[PDB]
RNA sequence: AACCGAACGCCGGGUUAAGGCGCCCGAUGCCGACGCUCAUCAGACCCCAGAAAAGGUGUUGGUUGAUAUAGACAGCAGGACGGUGGCCAUGGAAGUCGGAAUCCGCUAAGGAGUGUGUAACAACUCACCUGCCGAAUCAACUAGCCCUGAAAAUGGAUGGCG
RNA sequence: CAAGCGUUCAUAGCGACGUCGCUUUUUGAUCCUUCGAUGUCGGCUCUUCCUAUCAUUGUGAAGCAGAAUUCACCAAGCGUUGGAUUGUUCACCCACUAAUAGGGAACGUGAGCUGGGUUUAGACCGUCGUGAGACAGGUUAGUUUUACCCUACUGAUGAUGUG
RNA sequence: UGGGGCGAAGCUACCAUCUGUGGGAUUAUGACUGAACGCCUCUAAGUCAGAAUCCCGCCCAGGCGGAACGAUACGGCAGCGCCGCGGAGCCUCGGUUGGCCUCGGAUAGCCGGUCCCCCGCGGGGUCCGGUGCGGAGUGCCCUUCGUCCUGGGAAACGGGGCGCGGCCGGAGAGGCGGCCGCCCCCUCGCCCGUCACGCACGCCGUUCGUGGGGAACCUGGCGCUAAACCAUUCGUAGACGACC
């Protein structure tokens, strides 16, 4: 069954100014500017609210499986807005029995340098993506802070080091060591 | 129609095009398919890679240099698909293939000619917009081209050039239109007779 | 039915139109990737094989049983007098491959270089390169070489330098030089050209191209061995003492079903005289010819500082079976493909 | 060979069967209807030339039964008790290795218990019942279409091309 | 599907009573092809393919702490040996390793071999036969052709085309 | 090869020695965002990491596949390349105006103009104004197609002489444009008068791309001025052939 219409309005705050080039949404607030293309999903993105109050995504002659996606675009747009207003912060706390996982950021964000996970001589290196500023925290012991505007980029990068730090040929029930994400949040909370 | 054909491969469907080419090759018309990297295929990227790699394993065991020639350039790939739609064992079929001619990128003479597009092989038309695909360019690469990078950098060089011409041609039309208005009372009873039997309205 | 008792194949296929080579100066097939940042250099050269010898070096591989011991390494010595650059040549990239624009060689030329053109020469009138040269001095000496280099600057990408060997200097009976394009892997065309411009006609020795202790790859043609039976060629088993029709064979070529003998079954054929690219050989010593300032310097050859005799690498009675190495050699670790006197890229 | 049509002096025109109609290859170079599916092994025609039980909120239709503005469903908060080491079992089973059973109070609502787990508890959780939200929600079947089951030897066959 | 085992617990690992399939490396049926006879068993050598993965790479499992181990996925990339006995295929043992996985290609391969075993004619014992003689009942001796012809392949000259 | 020691040269042996080299796509798998499914979800649209895999790279062969540039037959008789422009004639055919150009999007594009802003006459930006079953529309545009007379109007410096020199720009396998002096010559598109052209007496391959492609021969100017194979030799190679 094709559903004649499905739609959704995103409520855009007074801080930000989205401006869509056809289908491609660009978002600029305090923090910076983000962009993303929905040159796949195939919907009608209107900016109906004057002053500038609403993104409305339509979908229109759509069967079930594209009706899904109405809401997913609607999300990556909120998720941009939160990114360019507040900005995200994933915290990730290192975990162990014994060998201290020994982290050291090494340009600005960029290189996250890990000696000694489980006594291993090989020093794991991990790049961040562009726009992702890693930094070793304070007010807490074994704990990184990945700051960035883009969720997509910030959470590969969590996951890259969370996955770079995996044990092999053991019980990972027992060997519960490595670095992993403890708290997805924001820089500014409001 | 008459004369030499030039088809711009981009945005077409590999075999859907080739059937149309091959019909007109057999009717004596000279076709020149260009830009075959751009040519694209239904089914998702990998599907057709996996399907190509299946081809590559097909190979005359007792000697392979006899066995099938899995050419790698898109020109060549398409040729193959056209050729399979000709009776190429026979003289008219080989005489046909000779009327075909196929390039990767868009060369001398053929940069410098306006050039056509088969809507009935055209992807936007033939396919549904919610379906997946390969470019024979990227397919050709992952199967053993050496020349995706080169035919990129050359086409970028050609595009920049062609843009100049398009813009100068754009500037002549602006002169045509301004010069119609700058002389519209000694062609104001010819333009009349144009618009009366349809021409120019 | 399966083979009862498994075993590896005999002798690789990735190698196997085992034919007498079509060429003989080892053709270089791939020129290293020119990173446009580091200076201009030539990437190849063209010595020739002399003979071999016992080198004694102190070792420095901490960890090994032979840290800090003497060892003897067998070495070749490749007679490598300086190569003259005659001409340059420009390659443009294309979809269809890598076509070549514009070969330009010098005013002058040589005479050994002439050799590597007209087969029988004493018959010939030696006319090669006689109206080319005429261009290196007139009004069309400014057209087709100046507008040309400007052209090879503009559209071109990769530039090689045709260089002929100095055959005359050698003890070989040969007089016919060994031309080859040697790629210039410099920084940027123009810089990689206003340079070749300058090295036309000009000597080029081994110490420009190469450094002592660089790993290099030797490219040459295998030493010839004629027709060989399968057991010498493909190195197979022998059949037992009993066998009625020949025991230096392969019993079973194929199954009486794939009804062709295959591709990849062992066979009689030309062995040796094959082209081969051997890689990653070390240079132990870059030599120096016995030159004059008063009365020879035979010394400056085999006289290492830890012995200080006055030897030439030439042993007593020459490198058996060509002669005395009278100019710049390179001493290479181990053995290299090909017989004595062989052109070695 | 043997299926289907059709029974063949030799020809022109017309017309058909069984078949077909991107192109090989004659015919759709219908501005053809209405549907269904996307196969990381698609499917693609009586023989005939390949698969099954069985799987499969892959998607699409039914069927039946449910639930609900006295405001559900889903989500986030609070309780989940007492009579009560209830009885059997004791080896511990006070709700809980197991079973007969086996119901009241406070009731709001809490099963003499779904489980975690605990030697047994606790502590936690779940039924039950609340708090917050606003309208559709849920379950079992049954079918359509695809996915899995599904593994073979010179290279590879909806006929090929696609 | 699922009754069980597995201390407990179906399903980590297993799994009865039932039941649905493949596969053609087992033997049968069958008798379609060949009796102007396609060389009839094993061994050697040599290729190549399959996976029905014994090792190794990357992985998901475990009743996985480690160590060690089995279940499974992609996966066929490179591996799978030396011997005593035995005509043997088949076996069993010693030994090494990393493994000592399983298979196909006219039960791969006699103008490749050998001919040990089958299976001629000479012989010997066992039994049966009155006998000639019989016996998957033993045992020793027993001629193993021909390539030059087209093809495949391996090399080698060459070929039309580019004046 | 009477026997046997020792034995250069040459072959030759884990029986001596040397050398074996790198990227990409992703499988399983593991993940990010995140839908269906006001939550959760590796996924429904999007991403990421990922191998003895696969493909490629080094490596080996090198096409009824191309490249560049050399020299081009002195002659004792030769024979040609251009270039131009000349005269006959075998043959092999197909054709019977051209179109001289953006990029791509497709739940979007096209064009104008910028007043304004930034960059290198252009490019990018912002604003407005038009077109968008598209009219600076491949349903498209252009150019003409029986000949010349002469004697009006509309149109007036257009065209030409293989007219002639110089400077451009164009290289992916260019083969083409483009743009500047000077000579001589001509006055053509559209209306109209006005006359004319073998009017072949209803008939077929009519019209051009045509100075086609190719193969044979009659004029001038300028250049040209061999190599290949055999024989011989050598071996770097060997059956002979092949090759240095
Ligand atoms: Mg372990
Ligand atoms: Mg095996
Ligand atoms: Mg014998
Ligand atoms: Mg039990
Ligand atoms: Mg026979
Ligand atoms: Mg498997
Ligand atoms: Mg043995
Ligand atoms: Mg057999
Ligand atoms: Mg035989
Ligand atoms: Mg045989
Ligand atoms: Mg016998
Ligand atoms: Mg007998
Ligand atoms: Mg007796
Ligand atoms: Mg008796
Ligand atoms: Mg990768
Ligand atoms: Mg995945
Ligand atoms: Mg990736």
């Amino acid at each position: 069954m094709k559903t004649i219409l499905s739609n959704q309005t995103v409520d855009i705050p007074e801080n930000v100014d989205i401006t869509l080039k056809g289908r491609t949404v660009i978002v600029k607030g305090p923090r910076g500017t983000l962009r993303r293309d929905f040159n796949h999903i195939n919907v009608e993105l209107s900016l109906l609210g004057k002053k500038k109050k609403r993104l409305r995504v339509d979908k229109w002659w759509g069967n079930r499986k594209e009706l899904a996606t109405v809401r997913t675009i609607c999300s990556h747009v909120q998720n941009m807005i939160k990114g360019v207003t507040l900005g995200f912060r994933y915290k990730m706390r290192s975990v162990y029995a014994h060998f201290p996982i020994n982290v050291v950021i090494q340009e600005n964000g960029s290189l996250v340098e890990i000696r000694n996970f489980l006594g291993e001589k090989y020093i794991r290196r991990v790049r961040m993506r562009p726009g992702v500023a890693c930094s070793v925290s304070q007010a807490q012991k074994d704990e990184l802070i990945l700051e960035g505007n883009d969720i997509e980029l910030v959470s590969n990068s969590a996951a890259l080091i969370q996955q770079a730090t995996t044990v092999k040929n053991k019980d990972i029930r027992k060997f519960l060591d490595g670095i992993y994400v403890s708290e997805k949040g924001t820089v500014q909370q409001a | 129609e008459g004369q030499v054909l030039v088809l711009d491969g981009r945005g077409h469907l590999l075999g859907r095009l080739a059937a149309i080419v091959a019909k007109q090759v057999l009717l004596g018309r000279k076709v020149v398919v260009v830009r075959c990297e751009g040519i694209n295929i239904s089914g998702n990227f990998y599907r057709n890679k996996l399907k190509y790699l299946a081809f590559l394993r097909k190979r005359m065991n007792t000697n392979p240099s006899r066995g099938p020639y899995h050419f790698r350039a898109p020109s060549r790939i398409f040729w193959r698909t056209v050729r399979g739609m000709l009776p190429h064992k026979t003289k008219r079929g080989q005489a046909a293939l000779d009327r075909l001619k196929v390039f990767d990128g868009i060369p001398p003479p053929y940069d410098k000619k306006k050039r056509m597009v088969v809507p009935a092989a055209l992807k936007v038309v033939r396919l549904k917009p919610t379906r997946k695909f390969a470019y024979l360019g990227r397919l050709a690469h992952e199967v053993g081209w050496k020349y995706q990078a080169v035919t990129a950098t050359l086409e970028e060089k050609r595009k920049e050039k062609a843009k100049i011409h398009y813009r100068k041609k754009k500037q002549l039309m602006r002169l045509r239109k301004q010069a119609e208005k700058n002389v519209e009372k000694k062609i104001d009873r010819f333009t009349e007779v144009l618009k009366t039997h349809g021409f120019l309205v | 039915s399966h083979r009862k008792f498994s075993a590896p194949r005999h002798g690789s296929l990735g190698f196997l139109p085992r034919k007498r080579s079509s060429r003989h100066r080892g053709k270089v097939k791939s020129f290293p990737k020119d990173d446009s940042s580091k200076p201009v250099h030539l990437t190849a050269f063209l010595g020739y094989k002399a003979g071999m010898t016992h080198i004694v070096r102190e070792v420095d591989r901490p960890g090994s049983k032979v840290n800090k011991k003497e060892v003897v390494e067998a070495v070749t010595i490749v007679e490598t007098p300086p190569m003259i650059v005659v001409g340059i040549v420009g390659y443009v990239e294309t979809p269809r491959g890598l076509r070549t624009f514009k070969t330009i060689f010098a005013e002058h030329i040589s005479d050994e270089c002439k050799r590597r053109f007209y087969k029988n020469w004493h018959k010939s009138k030696k006319k090669a390169f006689t109206k080319y040269c005429k261009k290196w001095q007139d009004a069309a000496g400014a057209a087709a070489l100046a507008a040309d280099f400007s052209s090879m600057k503009a559209y071109c990408q990769v530039i090689r330098v045709i260089a002929h060997t100095q055959m005359r200097l050698l003890p070989l009976r040969q007089k016919k030089a060994h031309l080859m394009e040697i790629q210039v892997n410099g920084g940027t065309v123009a810089e990689k050209l206003d340079w070749a411009r300058e090295r036309l006609e000009q000597q080029v020795p081994v110490n420009q191209v190469f450094g002592q202790d660089e790993m290099i790859d030797v490219i040459g043609v295998t030493k010839g061995k004629g027709y060989k039976g399968v057991t010498s060629r493909w190195h197979t088993k022998k059949l037992p003492r009993k066998t009625h029709r020949g025991l230096r064979k392969v019993a079973c070529i194929g199954a009486w079903h794939p009804a062709r003998v295959a591709f990849s079954v062992a066979r009689a054929g030309q062995k040796g005289y094959h082209h081969r690219t051997e890689i990653n050989k070390k240079i132990y010593k870059i030599g120096q010819g016995y030159l004059i300032k008063d009365g020879k310097l035979i010394k400056n050859n085999a006289s290492t500082d830890y012995d200080l005799s006055d030897k030439s690498i030439n042993p007593l009675g020459g490198f058996v079976h060509y002669g005395e190495v009278t100019n710049d050699f390179v001493m290479l670790k181990g053995c290299v493909v090909g017989t004595k006197k062989r052109v070695l890229t």
